[PDB]
């Protein structure tokens, strides 16, 4: 019984491996042999916020490039102003540990969520909890908004739910994973999300359906981060092997792998660039890495956090790339 | 501060303010380890000795004919005395 | 104009509020107590992590149990990089649970994110099925009492060898590698003995007089 | 056990969707990353009256 | 992805010898570290060997050091755990595991939620 | 006498000064752009010191170059005063730290420490100003001479208090310890001791013939001290990875 359904699984394994080593006629790094290079692209230092006691383990951008919310490792989430580097907001956390962020597209919320499996949502317009969501028995590890009515959450026990706020109840569930879920990030259009697992596999799920459709398995230890092109139809991936990937959907295979032969350090955080060809990643080696996104050639490298980079974010406009070390220094590069 | 010397007289001629004691300290087998002759801005005399104002002047009315100068500055954050011939 | 003064008072508050916030962040020491086998031990005088606050001459202390979490530590073990010590508590009866905790322990010291962090370590349940270690471990027909204090509290028989060479092989894969700045702590506690939290108070003073110590370059 | 039946059900459910060659899906991010070269804050200078970070 | 497929092993009395090979495809071979897990009827899994990166450092548990040896070969990318003087207690199923991350000491590959680094493995009776 | 003196020419006591009166200013603005913990703070009051030392012998070399030279002196001894007591602080709070490693943060708060600071300056300005106001010599000389002595002490004791805890430590798990001791101690006493033996000397043997010959080279004793307004802000400030780039 177990012994000949492991032949179904098998052959149909192989199918689909041929099927995709079929339609492989071209690789890139041969079609982009025309493109004139980026050149030379240095980015220098312009702000430095220092308020966090603790490290910081992730940021979000708002729907303004203007308003930040920062989460540190010492209970606090703190709301920022970054033009006149003030700090419009500071509020406690319950639980001290915190993993993830995110500002509500509204700009009326906020959430928050770490090690204690509980989402909190906090209102801003004094600062109470608007609502706290207990639900999976794992340890969330990156929450992403949709409005002010549902909200996407990742666990540690290989979950991802839809949850709607004004009932406080799981709408939806999606499982699959054999490992924890470490990032999502939704594409463009509120319908379908990419989610990275520790098993070196990433996964396409539909938000409306419910049902997932694809898998991607390319590299060779835990995916950190995953970050989706702003078209839509690829999406980045960063990994412990000391690589960076490409994936396409309606290719279904993998487009460019990114590599250095110094580098032998694990990545954290991947975000893309407005225009499509910059790759920004974080590095354990306490430096940050600009990929070229066609060429597949180092294009720079900014320095100066002591500690290793923690999270990376990259605004709508695309003026300005903030960095967060486990140093408590928020860094704005333009 | 070199001090020039010539019913003895001594002029301090040097870049110094003010001088707290000068005074003679004449004898044979080195130095005089007792002030002979020494006078102060306050006025106090310890052996006559002329000396008006400050004025960085030294006059003895009054062995042989060989004295010694004496002058030494009382600011304790720079203690150094100076000497003669 | 007017609008900036207010962001400007605002500012000044959070500031005020953070500053009054840093003296009591930075006046009490964390703690991470992990292990398998009789960790039910907590002294006081459902959830993802629960936490203890106790003072012991009058210096605050906080401690974080691991609840809910999968069996597998390798992502969420990356938090605890700035905790003054982790409390490890292994399992001195004998499949093979001995051998697992070993390994555990030393994949946690040759770990780079955790190199820095110091390791206090409680061995509990006192032997008594080996009264009346043996062939699992094959350096044990072989290894005399390396001439330690024995406890003598009214007996020690070949029971304090069996002691000592649990902690010789805690120390042979303790003090075998390692770049520095850390060190493990052996000690010998029963299943209450109403004294540990002594214990870790004296190791953690310890730690901090060895960290400044290094931070002067005397050492 | 029926955990492993679970897993051939999404393996044939994934292996009939209908796919694309390389050489399009290149094509077109290539032309879409062209069609924003001189379009992004990045990758071209900013001049210092523009960025709002001076 | 990464497959270990385990070919060796069987029916077998005390005294016996059977070598275990490992195959491993979809990684380079030359930098994770090895290391071999058994699981009994009705317990949990149990280390057994390691082997290094660079293949000196070998490590056993006591039950097997003197009576099992390991090797890699990093031409054929294989790992063997050679096998002599089996005693009837070590029945049981046998997987080939890898080190979560390269270029790290750091291994924590016993975990029994369905760890995605370890095959389906093999079962040795004796 | 041992021959009259040998005065070196000013070209040597200006530039020095200016020197150590920048590398002060530096570290001074280094520290205050963030380390709101008392330990540097504490050598915030030493760099001021080490630059107050230098226009301590700044007007003092300047007017020599031509109560109107009072105030320099008061300016000077104060100066002296306050490095040394700042010295002597921040070997306490060191001592603080590694033997009460536990309440040190609970006890000594930022309030404390500017208070402590605001002391210890304030009586250093009016203790010097009282020695140079009302004090001719062998009145308040022999205060500052045994203050002086009794502080060293208090400094090697700590110090050599400290190193006997870490050899401690270390028996329980040798000679960088022993080099920084030696480093500390002999860099205090070489820049430090010469000018108030000569302050003793100028009080017990005046003549002496033998007591003589010391005295004939009283500036190149001061140059030591310059050293010292240079050595200072390279042996502390200059040795923590934090300070050194902020």
């Amino acid at each position: 019984e177990l012994d000949q359904l492991r032949q179904e699984a098998e052959q149909l394994k192989n199918q689909i491996r041929d099927a995709r080593k079929a339609c492989a006629d071209a690789t890139l790094s041969q079609i982009t042999n025309n493109i004139d290079p980026v050149g030379r692209i240095q980015m220098r230092t312009r702000r430095t916020l220092r308020g966090h006691l603790a490290k910081i383990y992730a940021m979000h951008w708002g729907t303004d490039s203007r308003l930040l919310v920062s989460a540190s490792q010492d209970g606090k989430l703190i709301i920022w102003d970054s033009y006149t580097t003030n700090k419009v907001h500071a509020i406690p956390l319950r639980s001290s540990w915190v993993m993830t962020c995110a500002y509500a597209p509204s700009g009326n919320y906020v959430a928050c969520g770490g090690l204690d499996n509980i989402c909190s949502i906090y209102n801003l317009k004094n600062v109470r909890v608007s609502r706290e969501l207990a639900g999976h028995t794992g340890y969330l590890s990156c929450c992403r908004f949709l409005d002010d009515n549902q909200i996407v959450t990742s666990s540690g026990d290989t979950t991802c739910a839809l949850w709607d706020i004004e009932t406080g109840q799981q709408t939806t569930t999606f499982t699959g994973h054999t490992g924890d879920v470490m990032s999502l990030s939704l594409a463009p259009d509120t319908r379908l999300f990419v989610s990275g697992a520790c098993d070196a596999s990433a996964k396409l799920w539909d938000v409306r359906e419910g049902m997932c459709r694809q898998t991607f398995t390319g590299h060779e230890s835990d995916i950190n981060a995953i970050c989706f092109f702003p078209n839509g139809n690829a999406f980045a991936t960063g990994s412990d092997d000391a690589t960076c990937r490409l994936f396409d959907l309606r290719a279904d295979q993998e487009l460019m792998t990114y590599s250095h032969d110094n580098i032998i350090c694990g990545i954290t955080s991947v975000s893309f660039s407005k225009s499509g060809r910059l790759l920004l990643a974080g590095y354990d080696d306490f430096n940050c890495n600009v990929w070229d996104a066609l060429k597949a050639d180092r294009a720079g490298v900014l320095a100066g956090h002591d500690n290793r980079v923690s999270c990376l974010g990259v605004t709508d406009d695309g003026m300005a790339v903030a960095t967060g070390s486990w140093d408590s220094f928020l860094k704005i590069w333009n | 501060v070199q001090l020039v010397e010539s019913r003895l007289s001594c002029a301090a001629s040097g870049s110094a303010f003010s001088l707290n004691v000068m005074g003679w300290y004449r004898q044979t087998p080195g130095n005089q380890r007792a002030l002979v002759a020494e006078i102060t801005k306050d006025g106090s005399t310890n052996y006559t000795i002329s000396r008006d104002n400050a004025k960085n002047t030294v006059h003895l009315q009054m062995d042989t004919a060989v004295y010694y100068c004496k002058a030494r500055t009382g600011r304790i954050v720079r203690p150094l005395d100076y000497w003669g011939q | 104009r007017n609008e900036e003064k207010a962001q400007r008072e605002a500012n000044k508050k959070i500031e005020k509020q953070l500053q009054k916030d840093k003296q009591v962040y930075r006046a009490t020491h964390r703690l991470l107590l992990l292990g398998a086998g009789e960790s039910g031990k907590n002294t006081i005088v459902t959830s993802g992590i629960f936490e203890t606050k106790f003072q012991v001459d009058k210096v605050n202390f906080h401690m974080f149990d691991v609840g809910a979490q999968r069996d597998e530590r390798r992502k969420w073990i990356q938090c605890f990089n700035d905790v003054t010590a982790i409390i490890f508590v292994v399992a001195s009866s004998s499949t093979n649970r001995l051998q697992a905790a070993l390994k555990l322990f030393d994949s946690i010291w040759n770990n780079k994110w955790l190199r820095d962090t110091s390791v206090i370590l409680f061995l509990n349940k006192q032997d008594l099925l080996a009264e009346k270690i043996e062939d699992y471990f094959p350096e044990f027909a072989r290894y005399t009492t390396p001439e330690d204090a024995t406890p003598e509290p009214g007996e020690d028989p070949r029971v304090t060898r069996a002691k000592y060479f649990i902690r010789d092989e805690f120390l042979r894969i303790s003090t075998a590698s390692g770049d520095g700045r850390h060190y493990c702590y052996p000690h010998f506690t029963c299943s209450v003995d109403t004294e540990n939290i002594r214990r870790v108070f004296n190791d953690c003073r310890d730690i901090i007089q060895r960290m400044h110590l290094r931070q002067y370059e005397l050492l | 056990i029926a955990q492993a039946r679970k897993l051939v059900e999404q393996l044939k459910m994934e292996a009939n969707i209908d796919r694309i060659k390389v050489s399009k899906a290149a094509a077109d991010l290539m032309a879409y990353c062209e069609a924003h070269a001189k379009e992004d804050p990045l990758l071209t200078p900013v001049p210092a009256s523009e960025n709002p970070f001076r | 992805q990464v497959q270990l497929q385990e070919s060796g092993g069987g029916l077998v009395q005390p005294g016996g010898s059977l070598r275990l090979s490992c195959a491993a495809s979809g990684f380079t071979f030359s930098n994770y570290k090895m290391n071999w897990v058994r699981q009994a009827p009705g317990k949990g899994l149990e280390w057994v060997s390691d082997i290094s990166q660079s293949g000196a450092s070998i490590s056993y548990t006591g039950s097997v050091k003197g009576r099992f040896t390991i090797s890699r070969d990093n031409a054929k990318n294989t790992l063997y755990l050679q096998m002599n003087s089996l005693k009837p207690e070590d029945t049981a199923v046998y997987y080939c595991a890898r080190c979560p991350a390269p270029f790290t000491r750091d291994c924590f590959d016993v975990t029994s939620t369905t760890y995605a680094y370890r095959g389906q493995g093999t079962q040795v009776t004796v | 006498g041992c021959y009259e003196q040998l005065f070196v020419s000013p070209e040597v006591f200006v530039t020095l000064g200016v020197i150590s009166l920048l590398e002060n200013i530096l570290v001074i603005v280094a520290i205050a752009k963030n380390l709101h913990s008392p330990m540097y703070f504490f050598i915030c009051s030493l760099a001021v010191a080490d630059m107050l030392v230098s226009v301590s012998n700044g007007s003092e070399t300047i007017v020599i170059t031509l109560n109107i030279d009072n105030v320099i002196d008061s300016v000077i001894c104060s100066s002296l005063l306050a490095s040394i007591c700042s010295l002597l602080s921040i070997a306490v709070d060191r001592y603080f730290t590694i033997f009460y490693a536990l309440q040190y943060h609970n006890i000594m708060t930022v309030k404390r420490v500017g208070i402590i600071i605001s002391c210890i300056w304030a009586a250093c300005t009016v203790s010097g100003i009282l020695f140079i106001i009302y004090s001719d010599s062998s009145a308040v000389i022999i205060c500052l001479i045994t203050m002086f002595f009794t502080m060293l002490a208090l400094m090697a004791s700590l110090y050599v208090h400290m190193f006997l805890m870490a050899r401690l430590h270390i028996k329980r798990i040798n000679m960088k310890g022993a080099i920084t001791l030696t480093i500390l101690i002999g860099v205090f006493v070489v820049c430090w001791a010469p000018f108030f033996l000569h302050l003793i000397f100028y009080i017990s043997c005046p003549q002496n013939p033998y007591c003589v010959c010391f005295m004939s080279h009283f500036n190149l004793y001061l140059i030591l001290i310059m050293c010292n307004s240079i050595i200072d802000p390279l042996i502390y400030a200059l040795r923590s990875q934090e300070l050194r780039k902020t």
